[PDB]
């Protein structure tokens, strides 16, 4: 290939700040669900390990303390477009996650619900630092339990919660497809104890197994 | 009321915007901050730590073999041991390092580097190496005599196990309109033979390290090409 | 110089300089972070002593060794008896690694202490089980030391607190580990804060095909607290 | 089940403030009504006893003084969607409640009407502290009257008023379903004389009868 | 005018937002504030009041029987009277208390508790109990001798009718990825027999109380699972 | 909140407007300014050359 070079004039350390290195709104979840009145609504356990490039950036550290800026970008497509109200409900650890579209957990007086339309700007909330400890364990050299495969690498104090998204509207004669893109931007980031980058491809979401 | 008008760019979601949003749970007090050891505030703090180069530049060398260069009687007088192309981007001794991996998150890099070579033979193993530096543009030396004519180190490892060398200012980038390619070389030649006693091993090994210095800088953050995309993915939805 | 701590003492002649992990010396839990379990009790000596493990045989085909802390000490002495009777603990560690070689042996060891070394398994989707992690005093062996058995690299493992043992220059290594957790106390039987890994980067060598070096690991709990019990 | 534990690092009393314990926008009413020009419009007597979990939270006290922040979240569904004006009219005690969609009480010069469209953000008003006394009686050990079942537990000075919601638009050739979700957030809350929580299920809305 | 642009999150209804709204009736002056006795400003003021435990840990005990533990000649030497698992969440003596009910509105709790046991026999009833505290992790004692080896109270109720004990720091939480389970025990054994005169009743009863102390704290408010969901519901609409 | 009302001319794109916009890449530091000879600040400087 053609080979080139340029005199590079740089000065400053500000772009490699860990706040600047990590605070960008990354796509952390994307699902379709059909709607005709966890099927027929969006439910996502809020992790950081769905996509491997945000996973490899955050696994450059042992401990992370951040607030999550969640942006929800819903598009619709019929099977024009009607203007629909959506409920996005952050269900923390200790609350109960819905299993149906019309379940009573969507009527949560204590969960953070946001009601928003398609025609609006994308819904945006800040989930705080939710952990029981001072930082999230990016890695955990321990077990969640001891009774018959309490799994390795799982920390009980790392669970953000679930992001449950439904359509507040009732059934319609038209059928349509709802694509929910969730964007997370970590904010107010502190990081500790940096680690080697992963060189091998990931095999699973739940662990650090390697194929070589 | 207030007379307002909307601008172009109203109601857009830019992924790099810097706007506060609605707290989903205020009156929730988070867990207070505790002092954890080893806080990172700058990714250049990571890049200034030495990490092992794959100075064994031979293919069919896999794993642990790549991190060391063996010298023995099979290494002659005036014989090339290793050649380190000073490329952060490309496949070579600098790819799998802390200065190679963190710099592939950025587009433009710039600064001096810090090589360290550690001889790992026996106590009574003796000999001399010529560690060369070839600047960008210049040709890599192929003989020990051409090596000595450049910027070089005549390193007696008979008593000094570690030698370090400042790499002055490589600074490549990324181009689409194409690579940097040749920006410099570190080359090693055998000045003498390896002299070992008859109870030490015939074969002795070198390992190399690279770190960035305090003038090193990174710019225009991108996505790293290293790991691309698996199991239990849709468990976080059901 | 002697490493004297308790009724244990490591009586050597040569030991140059310790590594202080992340620059942090192990201290007790300060009186603003202890909002938790009231006044975590301190034996002050009864655990704080060297526990010298069984020596490992370094040879030419050695891939490396690892011990998880405090799992390597949870059944040893007054540390391991307090682990079985207490629910919480907090401790730093003094680790002394030593080699017994002559001036005709050669080889380099990376002695690295890894915070929260979550391991991966090779060529499977199942996580490592309990017996694949909790090895105790015996410790484990690296299956793939080049990836550190976790998909990462060994070349970049010097980002962690580490020491080199090059048998030309030194045979000993000292790492002083502070408390490394996101919580002030933790649970010693089911979570490990540190993994001491000893990996031969340059393999061992002399002429007569069966070169062998003892490696001795001495771990001392430092500033070791536990919950009250009274 | 698997059993776990975490070191809990807490300090502070601010989240158990009665303002923080009670000020969240809770769903207090939800009705459907069809529309083809109290049937065919929304009428709701504003209480706090429709759903049992807000009821059990407020029955932790004897007296409550609060302003109510009413949010009305209307979705439509046809039997796209046209943009319709709705009138939500707060009818206090002493005013007259509509009985028809086209009644003259909707022309109220003195009731607080809010006119709002579906495409807008949800309509939000603050109903003030409406009581004749200094606090609402969450419990009332008395009678509303003495003449032949003036009922027990009913206080004449507890009536907020009615929330009457209609469609300002006239009849259309399309038929559609209007779901009115009403969200109340109590504000500026003072509470007095805390009570034991209810341990048995509620049987009625109007009283404290228990089945055991 | 003012050049404005709308943000992501414009026009949303978050149920936890802190925005003033339109007063539906301004110029309406509400009823002025009057001093009512017993104002609550903090829900921890409620949780620090003693409330009766169901220390009768036997099933087929219903209602008033659950609040008391009977001792008689049917209680032997070294005999277990009650065992209180220190679980706010789970079904036990602490479930139907003011510290159990108010804490189930929150996810994470934390602090010391305050047990009080009141002997309710006759004036001349005498005897001794061993009230134990087992910390989290430790095993509950099954014998009176193992009970005395732990943190315990040798309580002579012959003259002292009430004894109180500080519970140091239980602090459980809620997990979904699972309970806290074992976080501690309060256990009672008969040190002696119950000694009553021949005109007092053979059977004497204990009752227990629990309160929270001033270091007790609650966090991350949720919905209480206690009462779920009736008559005359649609009367507020017609 | 703030009581606002939209003016005539709201949401228009005039090609001669003078409004700041969203930086697509902040935390990107550009290449610093270097002294280059022959800076033009006014097009009348060009027109006064023979």
């Amino acid at each position: 290939a053609i080979q080139t070079r340029t005199v590079i004039n740089q000065h400053g350390v500000s772009e490699t700040l860990v706040e600047n290195f990590l605070s960008r709104a990354a796509l952390v979840s994307k699902r379709s669900f059909e709607y005709k009145d966890d099927k027929n609504f969006f439910k996502w356990t809020i992790n950081t390990r769905s996509f491997v490039q945000l996973r490899r950036k955050l696994e450059l550290f042992t401990y992370l303390r951040f607030d999550a800026e969640i942006t929800i970008l819903t598009t619709v497509a019929v099977n024009g477009l009607p203007d629909l109200t959506l409920q996005a409900m952050f269900v923390p650890t200790g609350a109960l996650t819905p299993e149906k579209q019309d379940s009573f957990h969507w009527q949560s007086g204590s969960n953070a619900s946001v009601f928003f339309k398609i025609s609006d700007p994308p819904a945006r909330i800040t989930i705080p630092f939710m952990c029981i400890n001072s930082a999230y364990s990016v890695f955990y050299d321990g077990f969640a339990g001891f009774e018959k495969n309490g799994l390795y690498g799982i920390n009980p104090a790392d669970t953000i919660g679930n992001l449950c998204v439904r359509i507040v509207n009732e059934h319609q004669p038209v059928g349509f497809t709802v694509t929910v893109r969730v964007y997370m931007k970590p904010k107010h980031i502190k990081a500790w104890a940096p680690r080697p980058p992963r060189t091998l491809p990931y095999m699973s979401i739940a662990n650090a197994n390697y194929k070589g | 009321g207030v007379p307002t008008y909307l601008l172009p760019g109203s109601g857009q979601f830019l992924t790099t915007d810097d706007h506060s949003s609605a707290p989903a749970l205020p009156c929730f007090n988070p867990t207070p901050e505790m002092h954890i050891p080893g806080q990172v505030r700058n990714m250049l703090e990571v890049v200034q730590v030495e990490s092992m180069m794959e100075i064994n530049n031979t293919e069919s060398a896999v794993g642990m073999e790549r991190l060391k260069v063996d010298i023995s009687a099979l290494t002659d007088v005036d014989q090339l041991l290793f050649n380190i192309p000073l490329d952060i981007q490309l496949d070579g001794p600098l790819r799998n390092t802390l200065v190679g991996n963190i710099s592939r998150y950025y587009t433009h890099w710039s600064g001096s580097l810090e090589m360290t070579f550690m001889f790992c033979g026996s106590f009574m193993a003796a000999g001399k190496l010529i560690l060369c530096y070839t600047p960008p543009g210049g040709s890599c030396p192929t003989t020990r005599e051409t090596a000595m004519l450049g910027t070089h180190i005549v390193w007696d490892f008979g008593l000094q196990s570690s030698v370090t060398l400042i790499i002055p200012w490589i600074s490549g980038s990324h181009y689409r309109m194409s690579t940097n390619a040749n920006v410099g070389y570190v080359t090693c030649f055998m000045q003498t033979n390896l002299i070992v006693p008859s109870e030490s091993s015939d074969t002795c090994s070198l390992i190399g390290f690279i770190a960035a210095k305090d003038d090193f800088s990174l710019r225009l953050m991108r996505d790293s090409p290293d790991i691309g995309q698996l199991h239990a993915a849709e468990a976080a939805y059901q | 110089l002697q490493l004297k701590l308790g009724n244990s003492a490591i009586v050597t002649q040569e030991a140059a300089n310790y590594c202080c992990a992340y620059g942090e010396w192990p201290n007790y839990l300060p009186d603003h972070e202890a909002v938790a379990i009231d006044k975590p009790t301190q034996p002050e000596t009864a655990t704080d002593r060297f526990y010298t493990l069984k020596s490992v045989k370094w040879e030419t085909g050695s891939t490396g060794w690892w011990w998880k802390l405090p799992d390597a000490l949870n059944n040893i002495g007054m540390f391991g008896q307090n682990v079985q009777h207490h629910y919480l603990y907090r401790s730093g560690f003094l680790i002394h690694v030593q080699c017994n070689a002559t001036k005709f042996h050669q080889g380099a060891l990376l002695v690295v202490a890894i915070p929260e070394h979550q391991r991966g398994a090779h060529n499977t989707n199942t996580s490592p089980g309990f017996d694949d992690i909790m090895k105790g005093e015996e410790g484990g062996t690296f299956n793939h030391p080049y990836v550190l058995d976790d998909g990462t690299s060994l070349a970049c493992a010097t980002i962690f607190p580490h020491q080199w043992i090059n048998l030309r220059t030194n045979n000993s290594a000292t790492i002083v580990l502070p408390w490394m957790n996101a919580a002030p106390m933790d649970f010693p039987l089911r979570h490990n804060q540190w993994t001491l890994a000893i990996i031969p980067v340059v393999p061992l060598g002399t002429r007569t095909t069966s070169s062998m070096v003892p490696i001795t690991v001495s771990i001392a709990p430092m500033c070791c607290e536990f919950n009250g019990l009274r």
